[PDB]
């Protein structure tokens, strides 16, 4: 760093902080000031780049050119994550009384050093966000090659993995102390990337939609208690529809209403998506080199009560998940597709029978985007599975809830009670009864109820 | 108070950096390569804070102004001198070709003002210090004269021994300067050295996740020995055009049956980032090893003592 | 080639219509992904480029994974990636979509190991685009089915092909798109459902459409969607930097 | 360990066992005890974890006090499973007089650590089990990631396998000294299991059932009877079902029931599960670098009158076992699968035929786990190859007694008495009828009324 006289910069607040392709980066707390400006321009007789700073930000840049971090660091009982945070953290703040003989307690920084989509693409380029209701946006976070270079090193070490130019990519996931996952993918240099390092990282952060979208018109409360019944006796489905249509969102909202504290669950996912409040439940991931197939067939083989996949792609999962289906798991998962020959024909093309999955399967939910001009609407636009026929056109489906979009509403369509009756006595279709008619928004909460 | 690094472990290191910029690989992958395939701790930990420092937008030679006691002004300027004229890659291999030399220069020295400059001085003379104390051992020696001569007549009878002194100077100078038609018979090819560079070089590019291709198309350009080059870019040829790595090498003699088969299990093995380290690594030691400088230094050195005191004996 | 990068001003070049290259503008917007396919030098890479390069990229993060640099975007939500030593296109690619690019481009498809890795982001519903070595269909779908992607993977989440074409008349070198909508699968079949919505006659130098229908191109989440593509239909400077420009606008 | 001074602990019978979390384990004899809690709470300044334990079992640790077991671990005479448990004891009783100079007989935890359904799911969360009458519970066991990665080490290699997070998974069987077995899935690390390391325990807790499992109800009477006459002329028979349905038990309980006296029987295993009251027997276990088929391939060569191959994973071992069908050995075996494609589909995939295997299986049993809420119930689901069919889809198939969940019964489907006639004669024939009608809990005793 260079600027004219220390004292100049002191009174006009403003700093120069680096110089690159032939210009002088300034770093400027008034940059209406031209007269500041045009004497900057004049005395130093470069080119600038200015960059607006927080005032005492730049104040104590200019004093500093990170002292006492400078000598922090060369504490190897402050970096260690072996050692509790709160612990930890008295080491620091006992540190620096070194030099003013106070505690500071919350150093906003030494502790930001020390202790739901971010995209981090190059070199001096902005930092973009996916924000939860903003969607794509800009940000006042850039790092320059040093920084970046930095940062990367230092996600890419907390996540578990050292990255360097023989290991240029690194597909990693933090686990915050608050059992909280994240999805790292991570590239040093410039040798795969050329415009230089970079990082991106998925938030696990959903907030999944529960039940409580009876609001949003999304299915009547009607069928959902109809769902949760179907799910308790394990009743294995399928949430089918176009893209961006609602399945997996509806998926983890049938797994997340239920009670499932008294069963072992049990989900297999190429990426986490799925959030669920229970406890006996297990979430495995493909990982390098896994197939789908791997992690479903070594899985099932221990006692999963309810199985969980999240979007059958390889079919040889599939079968192993109809198998799964056949056994008299309660399986469920998500497909592409938006009608019944779009999945059959789907779910055909990798080798299961329509007698294996279409006997097997349950229940086949079919998802929607319902617009008109601006409303966004995700509805289930319908089916029970009987079974196959011999000697046929096979897959036997009985539809019991149509959505008509013209006025927004469920319709029953030729169900019957004698239907849905598939129970193995009457004290077990009774329960089922009761939870017809006689079976608060966040996840926690919502399960934290269906539990009682 | 802090030391610099070994002679052979500034080589290594010097070496396998010129080779990785001069393959074109970021200045921070280079880094970041040599320090994770460092054997001693000192060495890994310095270089991940040169590179810490590179990736902080620095300068080389300013990264390694953090180590001043293991690179000194001179390497830093030569350093600085390549990154200021665009000639970062040729001063590397400059530099390499430099610590190559020093480590070589140290250890045949010492073998059997630093430690060579003072060892040198002190065996330059020892030999020739004895004689002169041997002969200032009273009068009437053998060959001398009486003191009572006219001193001119007495300096030039002993010029017999200030001679066998000058011979000894020479002959342990010699020993110290030295020591540290079929037309296509007579050309240097691959040595020992030349063999433990290319490995260390491909061990190198290897581990650091380049292909095997990409590795020798680097070496062909950076290798010195020219009958080496011409194998190489032979080797290179045959691999480019499908042929199996260990049978490329197993038309050129330089390699023996125990490296082409330990690179024919690296080829079905996934493994020849490691097959080359350690293949390296043991010609690197090989080379160090290689014994005979030392034992000729002590035939002149004694033997020249030896014949100065026989000399005016007799 | 010579290049920096060919535009939509192309259309100069008679190379496409305007009509078509608003359509495919469109197309990219909702992640219609697409193929250019054409033998070796009629311009499928500079075509591929030409289509990313004047849509407004500048809110999406686009993500490009080549054997090594052809691609220029002046757009500044994107990460871009070339294979190294020893790593092939499967391993970036494989390591790409692990994170969240709204677009994918695939310099070329020529280990299908990658293909495979593509047809899958497609079917995940990013919006995918490669360039393809082949002459027509049975060349592509051949091409492509070589290596075990199926065509209900690739042509069921393939949007659109297009095919490039080099036309020699004496010395005018044109190159123009020959040609193609993937419908989708068919069950119990031949596969792939093509509707041809443009070619091109070499005869008159003139793209004609050949029984594409408004109600072909419907496919839209809804009405104000639809309603977009269609103003970007008839409604929807050289340079790429300002053609980029002037389409972020 | 620390306390306040001994003579608190031992006049208020507790006890501080650990710190973990920052909280202190205190082990309580009294925990109604308000007064002595928050004296402990004042007088450590500690927040507590209380555990209740026995009082003389927590007097007897604060006399004899994780040191003592520091310096017994570094003793290899002791974790060698080679050497007798009635031995090994021993030493650490008297390695253990090195503090205080007694025996300590039985030292509880010293043990511990030295010598139906468990569920560890990740770190810091609660075991669940399956209890034989109140299902699935939650537990009072916790183990942090430290500890839980040390218990994943403990079975995986008592199990003999060694996990890493170059082999995060691991299925395999652990062996009790009692013989008895139980299967283990378990996983290191969190590359496949996010949620931390993880193990499931199945128990099977053995000494084999046998035939008195028509209590059970999974087997009725008559068709025991028929299996007991086709186990007898050498009708070969394979037991499939899906993961934990009864494969093994079921076999093993075939085998075990028949008089096996007079025939010389022979057994291949991956290892040890199958226990037989009977002389004429040579078991046979996989080691190191042999396949399934080295070990039946070198045996069917001597003369077995019967062939047991624990459960067919190479398929290069089920050739050679169909192929031991053909020549007239009775063969049997286990395969995972749930259904016929499941099965065939399995058998077909490395290479035999279905004329081979369905042409020489005889029969197959299909073996499921069903439950109704809380009961576990293992039923025989259901099959008799008849043949294979010139021009065909192979296998032809006679299923003669299917299994109705809803009333737990198992119903005759169309078999008849001119089915199982396959005699090579009239007195064959009546021997086989007589058993059919005609034909004490203990395998030991029940394999001695059987050989009568």
């Amino acid at each position: 760093i260079k600027l004219v006289p220390k004292e100049v910069a002191e009174k006009h607040l403003v700093v120069p902080v680096n110089r690159a392709g032939p210009s002088l980066i300034v770093a400027m707390c008034d940059p209406s000031n031209i007269f500041a400006v045009d004497d900057l321009k004049f005395l130093t007789g470069y080119n600038i780049e200015t960059v607006v700073a927080s005032e005492v930000s730049i104040r104590e840049a200019i004093e500093r050119y990170k002292g006492p971090s400078l000598e922090d660091i060369v504490g190897d009982v402050g970096d260690d994550i072996e050692v509790t945070k709160e612990e930890t953290e008295n080491i620091d703040e006992m540190a620096k009384a070194a030099d003013d003989a106070p505690v500071v307690k919350l150093v906003n920084l030494i502790l930001m050093d020390a202790i739901s989509d971010i995209h981090v693409e190059p070199y001096e380029k902005d930092f973009r966000v996916r924000f939860r209701i903003d969607g794509v946006m800009y940000e006042v976070m850039r790092p320059p090659m040093k920084l970046r270079n930095a940062i990367t090193s230092r996600l890419k070490i907390m996540a578990s993995l050292d990255i360097s130019e023989r290991r240029l990519p690194q597909d990693g996931r933090i686990k915050i102390k608050m059992g909280g996952g994240k999805e790292m993918d991570f590239r040093v240099s410039v040798c795969p990337t050329l415009f230089g390092e970079k990082v991106v990282m998925r938030l696990l952060d959903k907030s999944n939609l529960q039940l409580d979208m009876t609001k949003l018109g999304f299915d009547a409360q009607p069928l959902a208690w109809f769902k949760e019944a179907i799910d308790r006796p394990y009743g294995m489905v399928l949430v089918t529809g176009p893209t961006g249509s609602g399945k997996t969102t509806t998926l983890y909202s049938a797994l997340s209403s239920l009670n499932g504290l008294d069963t072992n669950i049990c989900t297999a996912e190429d990426p986490v998506e799925f959030n669920f409040a229970g406890i006996n439940q297990v979430q495995m991931h493909d990982d390098i080199g896994l197939n789908f197939a791997a992690a479903l067939r070594s899985f099932l083989r221990q006692d999963p009560d309810i199985i969980m996949i999240g979007e059958i792609r390889d079919f040889e999962t599939a079968e192993i998940g109809v198998k799964a289906a056949l056994t008299g798991h309660l399986v469920l998962s998500t497909l592409h597709t938006n009608d019944a020959p779009g999945t059959v024909s789907r779910l055909l093309n990798m080798g299961i029978e329509p007698f294996l999955v279409t006997a097997s399967l349950n229940l086949i939910l079919a998802q929607r985007l319902a617009r008109r001009l601006c409303p966004a609407c995700k509805k289930p636009a319908e089916c029970r599975d009987c079974n196959d026929r011999g000697y046929r056109g096979r897959v036997a489906i009985y539809e019991v809830m149509p959505f008509w979009d013209g006025l927004k509403e469920l319709v029953i369509n030729g169900a019957s009670a004698a239907e849905l009756k598939q129970e193995a006595i009457r004290l077990g279709m009774s329960s089922l009864r009761m939870s017809g008619l006689r079976k608060a928004t966040t996840l926690e909460e919502v399960v934290g109820n269906t539990a009682p | 108070g802090f030391g610099g690094v070994e002679g052979k472990d500034i080589l290594v290191f010097t070496r396998q950096f010129a080779t990785m910029i001069d393959a074109g690989l970021p200045l921070v992958q280079c880094l970041d390569i040599l320090a994770s395939q460092m054997d001693n701790p000192s060495f890994k930990k310095v270089l991940f804070a040169i590179k810490s420092k590179v990736e902080q937008g620095s300068t080389f030679a300013d990264a390694l102004k953090e180590h001043p006691k293991v690179f000194d002004e001179l390497y830093v300027q030569l350093c600085a001198a390549g990154e200021v004229g665009g000639i970062l890659d040729a001063i590397l291999n400059r530099l390499a070709a430099y610590r190559e030399k020093n480590e070589k220069l140290k250890s045949k020295v010492k073998s059997a003002l630093v430690a060579i400059g003072v060892t040198a001085v002190l065996l330059l003379k020892v030999t020739p210090v004895f004689e002169k104390m041997f002969a200032d051992f009273g009068s009437e020696l053998p060959g001398p004269t009486q003191m009572i001569v006219n001193f001119s007549h007495m300096a030039q009878e002993y010029f017999f021994h200030v001679a066998g002194s000058i011979v000894a100077v020479v002959m342990s100078f010699t020993w110290s300067y030295r020591q540290p038609l079929f037309m296509p018979v007579f050309g240097p090819v691959l040595r020992k050295v030349a063999v433990a560079r290319f490995t260390r070089t491909l061990g190198t590019m290897i581990s650091s996740g380049v292909p095997i291709l990409d590795a020798l198309d680097v070496t062909a350009k950076t290798a010195g020995n020219r009958t080496v080059e011409d194998a190489i870019i032979y080797v290179r040829g045959k691999i480019a055009e499908g042929k199996n790595i260990a049978g490329p090498l197993a038309e050129t003699k330089v390699f023996p049956s125990m490296v082409v088969q330990m690179i024919g299990v690296g080829e079905a093995t996934g493994a020849m980032d490691t097959m080359l380290n350690k293949i390296a690594d043991f010609y690197d030691d090989e080379v160090d090893a290689a014994a005979m400088i030392e034992p000729v230094l002590m035939v002149f050195l004694g033997g020249v003592v030896g014949g100065f005191l026989i000399g005016m004996y007799l």
